């Protein structure tokens, strides 16, 4: 098997457009995702909040919706509650919060959508297992 | 007993005369092994690329005793 | 000396840097193709179409976690030789089926036999009595017993011991959990055995060390002794006093401590391959019933053995499925054994 | 009857240390 | 001194198999998924 | 002399018995009171809760425990490392349920222990000794050190101390290797190679001397009439022993140097030992054994499983369901 | 070669060193070679830590153990740890590496080039081991150094820009120590501290005044008692007490390093005024409680009464009582309940934790550093992946406070061997037993027989 062009063509907006990733922003994905993230999200799971996960599916039921490239890129800027009701930048990561978490201070739009690449690919090679917790290791 | 001792043979000029040859002849010898793929092919190990084919939930566990090499080869002709 | 068989023989016993003998003939093809079979397979040979697992450096492996993986359970109690009716000649595919295992193995078996046969044959030329061989038997029993008779025992090789460091430590961990082995007083005279063996060779080095005679000016003692010296090169009768006096009793004869040293260790592994054997045919020591009867009515009783058995049931549900992959288990997430949070 | 055993066990192991150490055969240097 | 003795086939039965192994180890560690 | 000098020259007698010591002085009531607690606990004790959550574990033989699955229960969580001797207690009911036993039998036996160690240095001094056998004694101790103390200080807690009994061990055991992955612990490893090390060599020079007594009596008598307590020849001839095991390996794998062969039967697990009592006492800050766990990769991202792998199945069977009812947030901390 | 061999100086070469004990020349060249190649490592390893560290990530997640030290005496750093400078961290490594070069040319001068001896040369400097004298004299040098030492620590405190005071009103910051604890009875009251739970005798130490003035009293009572030491001779019960032996002063100081190894082992695992957890990461009871907290607040956040919640035991699921009836958090955490933190504090009242201010008070600020800390619990493996020992691979993460317990147990673990090594064979040989039993004066046959 292979990480192929299919594999790394994922939803870009809500309305039904896709993009293609290359390789390296895959990686870069992968990379900063353990660099900003993987401490709380490690696996697609959240270790602060276990009943929220990273899972297509799960972002897919956030409001807005937040199982494309550009929810992904705005909840990395503005973080929300899972209704959209509340803004949460307070206490999770964000562009917005960057003084007080501080490993976002030179994190770029691309940088941010390689890390929305990653979330969206995993679940495509790992399945379930990707938000999965210990059940699927 | 009788041999003659490591310490003369290891110190010897003629012992790294050989020696400076046959050491790396074989490790390149190891390393080309690798290289070319021809260890994968030797023994059967799969590339990174040779565990599933691109779809495949499931291990291409062997379940037939007396058929398992015939299993193995249809396990691989789909990749 | 005579006709070629005393010619031979002859041969055979030269005294040279690696002794032969007529024991060579066998040990040294079966110990050396059982480690080359071992570093091959560990460097090159995968386990993924027997267990569904990488385990070389080829594919990424370390040493920790490298093996020569047990063969399919389809694959029964084969035993799956090259020519066999399995690979049939067909090196590649031998390798893929578990081919290195049982070969490993049985070389590695009459390796061991070979290698207690070398002890009986240089004891015999140098005139001694052959309790090294003797000795020997207990690695013997232990590896007959537990890579041959526990396997053969169960459904098939898939269940004996794979050769690797982790694969070991799973074996380790599967006997806990399926059979309670801690439980069994077979293992517990075995690690007495081995942990007053390890004490015995502690405590016997330490005290010669300690009661050492002086018999050189050099503040390092090594130079101040002599292989062909009368004397003792410590005092049997200071060390005598010293644990009479520490531990309530001591040594006074040598060649019963050194008997004593012998038997302790050998007696112990013995005893482990029994229990060993019980476990090939699920003859655990797995439960006291008495406290199952009191525990099945009683939801106020606990004990360390309720507690580790509880241990138990979380190992097998949460190993089976992907450290047996031929019964297809699937364990919806529901049914799985778990307290509370974790 | 379990308990007892047990500690009747125990008991006599106990009186075999007393006597293995205070009542051994001694030593002798001769 | 003779040259071609038991111990010498033991040390080489050992010695080149190791190096040729420890050529195609090294080579392994290069391999990228 | 005044009666100062008598009681000095009592306790140091290099005749009594069994020898005294100002080491002893402390070890003999040490000793002794954690011997008595632990003895009654064993046989007696009500249930402890050793969890803190009011679940009491019955550990003695009177409340339904056989040889085996018997012990003398950690104090509870609810203490953690705070000191709890009988008199910080309100009643003696209130110090069982508790675990006080636990606390009094763990303290005496360690200072009695360190001081049997003292000790063992002090009479070799009084014998005109080399003084090393304490040394070797350090390896046992510190590792009795490493689980009924220092992984209880890492740990927070008492409660997480080895219990004192045979099924309680193996409890710990498990535990362990649910939260640190001992078995892939290189310390834990060499404490392996130090035991099955030690048992080998120990076969080894048993059988090795032994084999080489010299012929001393009758073909009825036992070999050991052969040797006589005290006498200045050596029983075994250790040319003819180095003859057998220089052969059966190569000359130079052997020893023929008694001295340097006795450091070496004193070094192996005695080193190796320390290592072990190492391992734990460095898990004991959570620096655990190697983990592998999913690192092999395949060309798209699938995990290809290892042997390592296999073992977090079952670390994760005993991670989620030791202490059923103690654990309310997701991770397991402490 | 003057008895560089065994045959003259009867010490096989694994025993080398010990040919040094009575070459004062030679053996300083090993002593100053050697304070070479720890104040090298210090300046190498800065600059190295220096190399790779990423300000904007907490050190903690970047495998330091020498910036924080640093940082903790104010440099480089501003309020909540923030590095608003990496330049002192940069000074601090360069000037220890170049020193270094200066240690190791004396070192190697001595120890190679010089006098073997120093006493024909000069009986300043030349020393014998017996000399009871000499050695109080020496030692009481050292004395005064590590007095000015402990003064220099005051000094930065004081009247350079102060240190990192992690419990600074407001948050964390660096703030001079201007009103220093010169009170005997607290700062000798620490001493008499039990070393058990909700105590930590020393280990216990939550605020800069009390870790400056009981500098101030130990830099005053080194200097006392080198002055002291210079001044005087041993007293005769002290003579009569002590072997007096290069080997034994040797084994006293192995018995002391171990003593302090062990202490600094439980100083970097418990505590956080000294060690702050904006650098070196949370304590493990901190992490652990930092998780009850996450819960607690996410939980109420939902709408659970935190108060009244009962979990499965019994107990309360987030609250709960300690043995002496203070408010704690619940589930495996109550062991911890003598944890106090700065992101907690606020929340404790007379009675322990306030449900009034658990209710009303909990600032997001406490909540972010409760999730941190939770997450970055001391937990890893040996190749350092983050997490439970049954984690996946994704996290690069070992605490710096597992390193330096670790490593310092095995350190005062096996100087405490040395110790006895040392100790056992300086008593043989000061009563000349160390090479072994005489054959014909055997002690243990003039004895009368035990039974
Ligand atoms: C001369 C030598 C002669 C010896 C004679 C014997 C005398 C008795 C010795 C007592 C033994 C100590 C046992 C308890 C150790 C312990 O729980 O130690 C822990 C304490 C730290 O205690 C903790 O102290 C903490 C202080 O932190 C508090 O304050 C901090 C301030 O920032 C933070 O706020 C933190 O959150 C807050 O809780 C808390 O009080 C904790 O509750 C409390 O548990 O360390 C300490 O006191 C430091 C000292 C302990 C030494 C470490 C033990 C190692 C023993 C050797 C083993 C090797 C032997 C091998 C043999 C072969
Ligand atoms: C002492 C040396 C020794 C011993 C005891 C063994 C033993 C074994 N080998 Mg190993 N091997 C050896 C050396 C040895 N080998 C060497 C030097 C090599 C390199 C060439 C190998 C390479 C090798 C491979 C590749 C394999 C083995 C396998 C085996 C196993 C099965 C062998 C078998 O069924 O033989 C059957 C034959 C005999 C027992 C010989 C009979 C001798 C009698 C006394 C005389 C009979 C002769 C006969 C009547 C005349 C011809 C018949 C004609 C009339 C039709 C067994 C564990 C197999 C295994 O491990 O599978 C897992 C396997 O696949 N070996
Ligand atoms: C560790 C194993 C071991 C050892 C060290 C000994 C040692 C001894 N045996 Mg005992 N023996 C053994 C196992 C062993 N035996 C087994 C399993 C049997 C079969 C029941 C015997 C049957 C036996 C008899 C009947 C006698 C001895 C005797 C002896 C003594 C002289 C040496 C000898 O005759 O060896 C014999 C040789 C061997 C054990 C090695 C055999 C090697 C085989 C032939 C290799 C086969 C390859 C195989 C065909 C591959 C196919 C594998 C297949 C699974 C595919 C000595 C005490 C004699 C005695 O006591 O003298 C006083 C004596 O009379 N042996
Ligand atoms: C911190 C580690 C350390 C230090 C500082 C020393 C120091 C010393 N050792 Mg010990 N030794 C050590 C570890 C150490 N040793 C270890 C680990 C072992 C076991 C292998 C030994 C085994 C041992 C033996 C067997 C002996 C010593 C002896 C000595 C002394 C004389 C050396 C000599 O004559 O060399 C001659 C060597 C040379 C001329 C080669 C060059 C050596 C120099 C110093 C290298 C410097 C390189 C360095 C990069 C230069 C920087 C320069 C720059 C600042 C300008 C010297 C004081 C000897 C003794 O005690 O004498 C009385 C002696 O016989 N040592
Ligand atoms: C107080 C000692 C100490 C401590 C707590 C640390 C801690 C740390 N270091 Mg520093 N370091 C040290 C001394 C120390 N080091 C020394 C002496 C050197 C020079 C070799 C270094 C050079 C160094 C580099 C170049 C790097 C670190 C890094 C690190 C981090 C990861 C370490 C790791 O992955 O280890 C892995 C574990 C091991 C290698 C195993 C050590 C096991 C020893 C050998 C066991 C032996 C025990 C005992 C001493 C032997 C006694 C024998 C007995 C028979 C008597 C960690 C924060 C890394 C980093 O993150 O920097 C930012 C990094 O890249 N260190
Ligand atoms: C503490 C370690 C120490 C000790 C006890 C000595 C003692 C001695 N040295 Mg060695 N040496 C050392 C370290 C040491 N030295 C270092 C680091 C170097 C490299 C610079 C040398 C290089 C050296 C050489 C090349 C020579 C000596 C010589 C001497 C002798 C005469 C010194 C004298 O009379 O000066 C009296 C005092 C002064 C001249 C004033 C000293 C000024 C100092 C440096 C400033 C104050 C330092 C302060 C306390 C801070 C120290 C830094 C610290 C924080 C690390 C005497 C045996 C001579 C020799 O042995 O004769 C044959 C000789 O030729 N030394
Ligand atoms: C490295 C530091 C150091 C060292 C190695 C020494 C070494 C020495 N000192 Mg000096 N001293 C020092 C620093 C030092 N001193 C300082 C800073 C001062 C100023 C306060 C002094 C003031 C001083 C005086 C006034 C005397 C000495 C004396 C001595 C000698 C014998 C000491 C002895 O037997 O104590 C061992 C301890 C005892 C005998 C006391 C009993 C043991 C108790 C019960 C141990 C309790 C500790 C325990 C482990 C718990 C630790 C924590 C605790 C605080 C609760 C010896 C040469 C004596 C002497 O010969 O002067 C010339 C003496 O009379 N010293
Ligand atoms: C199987 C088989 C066979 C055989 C083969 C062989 C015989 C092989 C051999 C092989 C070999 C023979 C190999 C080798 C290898 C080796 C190696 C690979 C090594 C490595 C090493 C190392 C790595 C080292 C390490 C170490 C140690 C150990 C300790 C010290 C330190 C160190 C770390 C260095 C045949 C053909 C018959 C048939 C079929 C099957
Ligand atoms: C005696 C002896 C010994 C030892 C010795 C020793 C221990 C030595 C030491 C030595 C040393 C201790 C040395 C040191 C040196 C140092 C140096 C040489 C340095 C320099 C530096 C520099 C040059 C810097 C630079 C820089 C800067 C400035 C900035 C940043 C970057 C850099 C880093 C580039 C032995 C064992 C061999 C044995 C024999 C005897
Ligand atoms: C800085 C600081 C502080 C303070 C500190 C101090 C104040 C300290 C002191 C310390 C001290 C003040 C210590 C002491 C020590 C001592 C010792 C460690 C001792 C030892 C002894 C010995 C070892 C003895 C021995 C002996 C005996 C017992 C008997 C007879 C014989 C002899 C003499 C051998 C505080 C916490 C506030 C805060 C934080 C910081
Ligand atoms: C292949 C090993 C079997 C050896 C046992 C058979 C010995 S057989 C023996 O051999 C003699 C020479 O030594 C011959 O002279 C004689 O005719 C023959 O009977
Ligand atoms: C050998 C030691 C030489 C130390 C040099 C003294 C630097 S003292 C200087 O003082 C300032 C306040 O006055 C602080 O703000 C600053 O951080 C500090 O470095
Ligand atoms: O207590 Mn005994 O065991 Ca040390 O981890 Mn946490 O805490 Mn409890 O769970 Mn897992
Ligand atoms: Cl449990
Ligand atoms: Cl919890
Ligand atoms: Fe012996």
């Amino acid at each position: 098997a292979e990480l192929t062009p299919e594999v790394l063509t994922v939803p870009l907006n809500s309305e039904g457009k896709t993009i293609t990733l290359t390789e390296k922003q895959y990686l870069e994905g992968k990379r900063l995702f353990q660099y900003a993230c993987a401490s709380c999200h490690v696996g697609g799971i959240t270790k602060t909040n276990p009943s929220l996960d990273l899972r297509t599916e799960t972002l897919a039921l956030a409001t807005p919706p937040r199982d494309n490239i550009e929810g992904l890129v705005d909840y990395m800027k503005n973080p929300t509650t899972y209704d959209g009701e509340q803004e949460i930048a307070e206490v999770h990561p964000s562009l917005r919060s960057a003084d007080i978490f501080p490993k976002m201070r030179n994190l770029t739009e691309k940088d941010l959508v390689a890390i929305a690449g990653h979330i969206l690919v995993e679940p495509k090679i790992l399945g379930d297992k990707w938000g999965g917790g210990k059940v699927y290791y | 007993t009788g041999e003659r001792p490591f310490s003369d043979i290891i110190t010897s000029v003629r012992y790294w005369v050989i020696h400076s040859i046959t050491i790396p002849a074989l490790f390149i010898a190891g390393w080309l092994f690798v290289s070319t793929g021809l260890a994968y092919d030797v023994f059967g190990t799969p590339r990174p690329d040779s565990y599933y084919a691109q779809e495949q939930r499931s291990i291409p566990l062997v379940t037939d005793r007396f058929e398992a090499k015939q299993q193995v080869e249809t396990f691989l002709e789909q990749l | 000396e005579r006709g070629w068989f005393d010619i031979l023989d002859d041969w055979l016993k030269r005294d040279r840097f690696v002794f032969v003998g007529w024991s060579g003939i066998l040990l040294f093809p079966c110990a050396y193709l059982a480690l080359g079979g071992w570093l091959t397979g560990t460097t090159f040979v995968t386990s993924w179409y027997t267990h569904g697992l990488a385990s070389s450096y080829l594919e990424g492996c370390n040493f920790l976690t490298v093996a020569v993986s047990t063969p399919a359970n389809s694959m029964g109690h084969s035993l799956l030789l090259l020519w066999g009716p399995e690979a049939q000649g067909d090196f590649t595919r031998w390798c893929q089926l578990g081919g290195l295992w049982t070969f490993i193995a049985l070389h590695g078996a009459f390796g061991l036999i070979g290698f207690m046969l070398r002890q009986f044959e240089i004891a015999r030329l140098v005139g001694v009595r052959p309790y090294n061989a003797i000795a020997f038997s207990a690695p013997i029993a232990v590896f007959v017993s537990v890579f041959l008779i526990y396997p053969l025992g169960q459904s098939s090789w898939f269940f004996a011991p794979s050769f690797g460091v982790a694969a070991i430590f799973r074996f380790l961990l599967f006997f806990q959990g399926f059979h309670n082995w801690t439980l069994n007083p077979f293992h517990m005279m075995g690690v007495a055995g081995v942990l007053g063996g390890a004490l015995l060779c502690a405590i016997h080095g330490a005290t010669v060390e300690n009661t050492l005679f002086q018999d050189g000016e050099g503040a390092s003692t090594f130079r101040a002794f002599n292989p062909t010296q009368a004397e003792e090169t410590y005092s049997m009768v200071t060390a005598n006093r010293f644990w009479s006096q520490i531990f309530g009793i001591a040594f006074s004869n040598k060649r019963w401590l050194h008997f004593f040293m012998l038997f302790v260790p050998v007696t112990g592994l013995w005893m482990s391959a029994i229990g060993v054997v019980g476990l090939a045919l699920n003859l655990r020591s797995y439960d006291f019933i008495s406290q199952e009867i009191r525990a099945a009515e009683d939801p106020e009783f606990e004990t360390f053995y309720t507690k580790n058995l509880l241990l138990n049931e979380g190992i097998r549900a949460w190993m089976a499925p992907q450290d047996q992959p031929h019964e297809n288990f699937v364990f919806p997430e529901e049914v799985l054994p778990r307290g509370n949070a974790l | 009857m379990e308990t007892i055993t047990y500690v009747f066990i125990f008991a006599c192991i106990i009186a075999l240390f007393f006597f293995a150490i205070f009542f051994r055969e001694p030593p002798r240097i001769t | 001194y003779p040259i071609f003795t038991v111990r010498w086939v033991a040390v080489h039965t050992l010695a080149v198999p190791t190096i040729f192994f420890l050529g195609a180890i090294a080579a392994m560690q290069f391999i990228q998924r | 002399a005044n009666l100062w000098e008598r009681f000095c020259n009592w306790v140091t007698s290099t005749d009594n018995r069994l020898y005294v010591g100002w080491f002893g002085v402390i070890m003999i009531p040490t000793l002794l009171a954690a011997t008595i607690c632990f003895v009654i606990a064993f046989i007696a004790a009500p249930p402890v809760d050793i969890d803190g959550i009011r679940e009491p574990v019955s550990g003695s033989l009177l409340y339904g425990n056989n040889i085996i699955t018997g012990a003398v229960v950690p104090s509870s969580n609810a203490i953690g490392l705070h000191f709890y001797p009988i008199w910080e207690a309100a009643s003696l009911d209130e110090w069982l349920y508790n675990g006080g036993p636990y606390q009094l039998i763990i303290f005496h036996f360690l200072l009695g222990a360190s001081c049997y160690m003292g000790r063992q240095w002090e009479l070799s001094y009084r014998l005109g000794m080399r003084p090393w056998i304490c040394v070797a004694y350090s390896a046992p101790l510190a590792s009795a050190f490493a689980v009924f103390l220092i992984y209880p200080i890492g740990q927070g807690s008492f409660s997480d101390g080895m219990p004192l009994g045979i099924s309680g061990t193996f409890n710990f055991m498990i535990v362990f290797q649910a939260e640190h992955n001992i078995l892939m612990h290189p310390f834990h490893q060499l404490g392996v190679a130090g035991v099955f090390g030690g048992a080998l060599f120990c076969a080894m020079h048993g059988s090795l001397v032994t084999s080489s007594l010299i012929r001393e009596t009758t073909e009825t008598e036992s070999a050991n009439y052969g040797y006589k307590f005290g006498q200045e020849e050596e029983t075994y001839n250790i040319v003819a022993a180095h003859g057998y095991f220089g052969r059966l390996i190569f000359q130079y794998a052997s020893f023929n140097n008694s001295r340097s062969l006795h450091f070496f039967l004193a070094a192996w697990p005695v080193v190796g030992v320390w290592f072990t009592a190492l391992g734990i006492s460095t898990m004991a800050f959570n620096l655990n054994g190697f983990n592998f766990n999913h690192s092999v990769i395949d060309a798209k991202g699938n995990v290809i499983n290892t042997w390592a792998d296999i073992i977090n199945r079952a670390n994760l069977g005993m991670e989620v369901m030791h202490e059923r009812n103690a654990h309310n947030f997701p991770l397991d901390l402490a | 070669a003057t008895n560089r061999d065994q045959e003259s100086s009867g010490f096989a070469w694994w025993a080398g060193n010990a040919r040094l004990i009575n070459l004062s020349g030679k053996l300083l060249g090993a002593h100053v070679a050697h304070a070479g190649l720890i104040v090298f490592w210090a300046g190498a390893m800065t600059l190295f830590e220096l190399a790779h560290f990423i300000p904007e990530k907490p050190m903690y997640e970047q495998g330091l153990i020498l910036i924080p030290h640093i940082a903790t005496l104010g440099w480089g750093v501003g309020p909540g740890g923030e590095v608003v400078d990496t330049f002192p961290f940069f000074v601090v490594g360069v000037v220890h590496l170049i020193s270094s070069a200066v240690l190791g040319f004396g070192g190697v001068y001595h120890a190679i080039r010089g006098p073997e001896t120093l006493e024909e040369y000069s009986s300043f400097f030349g020393y014998d081991w017996k000399d009871k004298n000499k050695m109080t004299t020496i030692l009481g040098f050292h004395l005064i150094v590590l007095g000015i030492g402990a003064l220099l620590l005051v000094a930065k405190a004081m009247f350079f820009g102060g240190l990192y005071d992690t419990w600074a009103p407001g948050g964390g910051d660096v703030r001079v120590i201007t009103n220093p604890t010169l009170d005997p009875r607290v700062i000798f009251g620490y001493l008499l501290k039990s070393p058990f739970g909700g105590e930590g005798w020393i280990v216990s130490v939550n605020n800069l005044e009390d870790v400056v003035g009981g500098h101030i009293w130990i830099g005053l009572i080194c200097i006392a008692g080198g002055i002291w030491h210079i001044l005087t001779t041993p007293f005769g019960w002290a003579r009569r007490a002590f072997i007096w032996s290069g080997e034994a002063y040797l084994s006293y100081s192995l018995g002391a390093l171990s003593m302090m190894g062990f202490i600094a082992t439980c100083f970097v695992w418990f505590n956080n005024t000294v060690y702050p957890s904006e650098f070196y990461g949370p304590t493990g009871p901190e992490a652990s409680q930092a998780q009850a907290m996450t819960f607690l607040i996410r939980d109420q956040k939902l709408g659970a009464n935190v108060g009244s919640a009962q979990g499965p035991t019994g107990l309360g699921k987030y609250l709960m009582r300690s043995p002496t009836g203070e408010i704690i958090f619940g589930g495996e955490t109550m062991r911890f309940w003598d944890f106090r933190g700065p992101w907690l504090e606020p929340l404790r009242g007379p009675n322990g934790l306030d449900l009034n201010k658990i209710k009303n008070d909990i600032q997001p600020w406490q909540e972010r550093r409760a999730a941190e800390y939770m997450t970055h619990a001391p937990l890893g493996s040996l190749n350092s992946v983050g997490g439970v020992a049954t984690e996946i691979n994704s996290v690069n993460f070992v605490s710096p406070r597992s390193w330096l317990a670790t490593s310092h147990f095995v350190l005062a673990f096996f100087f405490l061997v040395g110790h006895l090594w040392h100790a056992g064979r300086a008593r043989a040989a000061a009563a000349g037993f160390e090479k072994g039993i005489d054959r014909e004066s055997e002690p243990v046959l003039s004895m009368p027989s035990l039974d």
